[PDB]
């Protein structure tokens, strides 16, 4: 380091003091083949990261800088830069970058025109050397990489020449080729007017597929990767070629001993399903339902997979009883494939790969007989689960012996394979048949190495849907096939979360998600245990959060947030359906829980909006009496209207106040200062999401209706706060305005309803403080009013415009049906809503008739 | 003898039942697509997808559509893993971690 300093900053006081002065400089010391091959990177090393970031928005503010400095600096820049292809006899060389780099600025705004004319010159030119073209091409790649596609249109065949003239076979030079065919990669994007024509197209077509018969293996990878592109790029052009041309060449490709060869050619099938299975969704959906494809497939995987089945199955022997994950070798990916054919090609899949596992489930040597499970595994979606239940049947007791083989992968594939089954396509296990010895086998595999039993608990999951779900899904069953096991499971499971080797293939975390799925789904004869082992999960994930929390990882972070909202939901299943003196017994520690997944956890999530949502759950089950919990809830509600960042948070933050309000009543008097603080200081902060002001202007007609006449403190400045919402304005030619206009009506009507009927009380005849909202009275007529004649309105704001039609009627009487009969439009809005579909606004909109009836028969 | 209590839509096989069922116990909706999750850790996972329709995980760059996304996937490097925002979960390729993704996080690797 002690020469690092007199350097890494030594070449800032320059690129700060004077960035043009250096620029040129060190240009110089790049263009000059007698400094350093050290200094000389350094130096383009030094351009280059002038020039260009990672982060898309300093590279937007690195060009703009690169866009201010004096031309005649920037040209002897280029100048040297340019003239560096060709001197260097090293790396893939440092002046390729910086020519990108430049030319990603200037380029856009048409700022160096002289450039990519005189890059196709370099390759083109007989004279030029191998370091030249080869430079150049590398150029030509980094630019049609980090440039819009759409900036280079009217070059575009300029560049595709100078890219063929390195791929042809003609070429002597392997590093030109190579150059070349990497360069050609990054601009298929552009090629499209020539790919259009078909003679065009066949000689490009013609030169990559040249260039994957080329002795170095670089080529060869690098032009079956274009292979790869031009298959989704240009997917409707290769029935010429895939017959004569690309069929050969992946197939063979995919059983080469090159490991980088074949998974090349694999990920051309892998691809070509991922296309096809695209195109099965397109001619599925829209089509038909609307007129038909638009786009349609050619079923190239499907008329090759009498040849792709057989190769792909014997790779899957090709592994490593080891390996460590991610681990990326043809025999995992051979695995991958097989699957996306199975849900691609269906059942056209099965009588390719089934001969090859009914033969080699038995094999002694170990890699056969994994990759027979393994096969079995992969093809068990997208075939009919008519066809796939009885052979699974076939396999399930081997399953059961294999999960006890000697060879641990085959043990783990096993167990995958199982797993796989029991979610797909349980009937093989939820039958009367192989459902207890499968649960025997399940719970001895909890206690195998963690690959295999996390795979396990998977499984569980799945088993205790499937059987929660099959008879006899509110309203809760009695019982189900898993309840004579139930207790069993569930202390096996909290094994399972206490083994020293958890942290491995997500082994505890798994058991943990297992824990909360089976406590969901399960039959009303396990409450007692469900309600213990919901006790148990809460006591150890605090224990979790108290002693890890500070030394999770990123990752870690994820999982434990995911397990936290996992939780939540638990929870909130949990106290919907035991006995109601059940859900007040654990009441207490689903509290503390939930206030403990607050803020604090986390950096990177969070799950406040679940925890939320589970206090809202807690909060309707109790309702009074949660009263005991207002006071240690009282910070947390607070954060949670104080995240405008997270605006999903705040708005059930902002709900949940709403059902304090009903649940509460009067109760809530004691928070609701605090609270109306926090609520007016979101409506005057415009860095909140627009969402959230009409759910706001409505719970403050929530707040009203509880507090009744104690809301007088807060009349003026909510009533206010009303009149300028309700005279705001939008583009009507703008329907995400226009329906966020409507929200924001329906909310301020709401607002002043449960003001009136709060301030009105509950008995026989009206308290004087409605009597403040009075002079409000033509103003909120005038406001109906506008809306009536606004055609754009719909029947949800009709109804709460006649909710609070009948209110005013109820309270203030008389004043209110002169101030109606003045403004006819009221009474159009009336019979919209009684002539009305929807049920809300036409009880309503009766009601409010009525009222004004009484009132007319009352003069 | 399987039917969906939510629409009667009666069932042969029970894990397509079961596939059936999850889809009318999601509450939390996207905008960014409409799609539907079960818990709103699940959508928020989702929506860390989209720097915007279709989104480049290693350069944020996005397409009209998912052919150019994918064609654009193949110039990239090692990558290799795509890892759930939600589970973190990893993935092969891009198709079988969406697909992993909207089910609400069902399918483990291998
Ligand atoms: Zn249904
Ligand atoms: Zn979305
Ligand atoms: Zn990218
Ligand atoms: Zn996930």
């Amino acid at each position: 380091r002690l020469e690092l300093e007199a350097a890494q900053k030594f070449l800032e006081r320059a690129a700060v003091e004077n960035l043009p002065t250096f620029l040129v400089e060190l240009s110089r010391v790049l263009a000059n083949p007698g400094n350093s091959q050290v200094a000389r990177v350094a130096a383009g090393l030094q351009i280059k990261n002038s020039l260009t970031s990672k982060d898309p928005d300093i590279k937007a503010q690195y060009q703009q800088r690169w866009l201010a400095i004096d031309a005649n600096a920037r040209r002897e820049v280029k100048n040297y830069v340019l003239q560096t292809l060709g001197t260097e006899t090293y790396r893939p060389s440092s002046a390729s970058q910086c020519v990108a780099g430049i030319a990603c600025a200037e380029i856009p705004v048409n700022q160096w025109p002289e450039l990519i004319p005189q890059l196709v010159a370099n390759v083109t030119n007989p004279n030029s050397t191998e370091h030249m073209k080869e430079s150049t091409l590398e150029a030509i790649g980094y630019i049609c990489q980090d440039i819009d596609p759409e900036q280079l249109q009217d070059k575009s065949n300029e560049i595709l020449t100078a890219i063929i003239q390195g791929m042809r076979k003609e070429e002597p030079s392997n590093n030109v080729k190579l150059a070349a065919t990497n360069a050609l990669l990054n601009s298929l994007e552009f090629t499209k007017a020539n790919f259009d024509k078909e003679s065009e197209r066949h000689f490009i077509m013609q030169v990559v597929c040249e260039a994957t018969q080329c002795p170095d293996t670089r080529v060869r990878v690098a032009a079956l990767q274009n292979l790869v592109k031009i298959m989704s790029l240009y997917y409707q052009y290769m029935e010429t070629y895939m017959g004569p041309a690309l069929f050969a060449i992946t197939i063979e490709a995919m059983k080469s001993d090159i490991d980088e060869v074949a998974l090349q050619g694999i990920e051309f099938w892998s691809n070509v399903c991922d296309e096809e299975m695209d195109l099965a969704i397109e001619a599925s959906e829209a089509a038909e339902q609307g007129r038909p494809p638009e786009h349609t497939s050619k079923f190239y995987a499907k008329g090759a997979l009498q040849y792709l089945v057989p190769i792909l199955t014997q790779t899957l022997t090709k592994q490593d009883e080891n390996d460590d994950d991610d681990d990326w070798n043809p025999c995992k990916a051979a695995g991958v494939c097989l699957m996306l054919l199975a849900t691609c090609c269906e059942d056209d899949i099965v009588p390719h790969v089934l001969p090859f596992i009914k033969e080699h489930i038995k094999n002694p040597d170990w890699r056969y007989r994994d990759a027979a499970v393994m096969a079995f595994g992969c093809i068990l979606e997208g075939p009919e689960p008519s066809q796939l239940k009885p052979l699974v049947i076939q396999a399930m007791p081997t399953l059961i012996e294999l999960m006890k083989d000697p060879s641990v992968v085959v043990r783990d594939t096993a167990a995958w394979t199982v797993g796989r089954i029991c979610e797909l396509l349980p009937e093989a296990a939820i039958n009367d048949v192989y459902l207890a010895p499968l649960l025997q086998c399940l719970i001895e595999g909890l206690s195998a190495e963690p690959r295999v039993a996390s795979n396990v608990c998977w499984a569980f999951s799945s088993l205790a849907e499937a059987a929660y779900e099959a008879a006899d899904d509110q309203e809760e069953p009695a019982t189900y096939c898993l309840s004579s096991s139930f207790e069993l499971i569930v202390q096996k499971l909290l094994e399972t979360t206490d083994r020293p080797d958890g942290h491995q293939n997500n082994l505890r975390s798994s058991a943990y998600e297992s824990l909360m799925e089976i406590v969901k789904n399960s039959a009303k004869d396990c409450y007692p245990a469900v309600q213990k082992t919901t006790l148990v999960i809460m006591e150890r994930l605090q224990q979790v959060l108290q002693m890890e929390s500070h030394i999770q990882s990123t990752s870690d972070r994820i999982q434990f947030n995911d397990l936290q909202s996992l939780l939540c939901a638990t929870l909130q299943n949990v106290l919907r359906k035991v006995q109601h003196q059940d859900a007040l017994q654990i009441s207490d520690v689903v509290m503390a829980s939930l206030l403990r997944m607050f803020q604090s956890t986390a950096g990177s999530g969070g799950v406040q909006e679940d925890a939320l949502m589970a206090v809202s759950t807690l909060v309707e089950v109790l309702g009074g009496e949660f009263l005991k919990y207002m006071e240690a809830f009282k910070p947390f509600l607070g954060i949670g209207l104080k995240n405008y960042a997270e605006y999903q948070v705040c708005l059930a933050a902002v709900g949940l106040v709403g059902d304090l309000c009903r649940a509460l009543q009067s109760n809530i008097i004691p928070f609701c200062d605090e609270v109306m603080q926090l609520l007016l200081e979101n409506l005057g902060n415009e860095n909140v999401h627009r969402s959230v002001k009409p759910q706001i202007l409505s719970v403050f007609g929530d707040i009203a209706l509880a507090i009744g006449g104690e809301f007088k403190k807060y009349l003026e400045v909510v009533l206010n706060t009303l009149q300028q919402a309700s005279q705001a304005q939008v583009d009507k030619s703008d329907y995400d305005m226009v329906d966020y206009l409507n929200e924001l009506r329906e909310s301020c009507l709401e607002a002043y309803t449960g003001i009136v009927q709060g301030l009105k009380g509950d008995q026989e005849n009206v308290h004087p403080d409605v009597m403040l909202v009075q002079p409000r009275v033509e103003f909120i007529l005038s406001f109906i009013d506008h809306i009536a004649g606004d055609e754009d309105h719909t029947d949800g704001v009709v109804a709460c415009a006649a909710g609070l039609i009948g209110d005013l009627c109820t309270a203030f009487g008389k004043d209110v049906l002169k101030l109606v009969e003045a403004r006819p439009m009221i009474h159009e809005l009336l019979t919209e809503g009684r002539r009305s579909k929807t049920n809300k606004a036409k009880t309503l909109a009766t009601w409010a008739t009525k009222e004004l009836r009484k009132l007319k028969n009352q003069a | 003898a399987f039917n969906c209590k939510y629409c009667n839509k009666e069932y042969l096989s029970l894990g397509a039942l079961k596939m059936h069922i999850r889809s009318h116990t999601l509450p939390c909706v996207c905008g960014t697509c409409g799609k539907a999750f079960s818990r709103p850790w699940l959508l928020q996972g989702h929506v860390r997808t989209h720097t915007g329709p279709f989104s480049c995980p290693h350069c944020s760059r996005a397409f009209a559509d998912r052919s150019n996304l994918r064609a654009h996937l193949q110039t990239h490097s090692d990558v290799k893993k795509y890892q759930c925002q939600a589970c973190a979960r990893t993935f092969s390729r891009m198709s079988l971690l969406h697909k992993h993704q909207e089910s609400g996080c069902s399918g483990c690797p291998r």
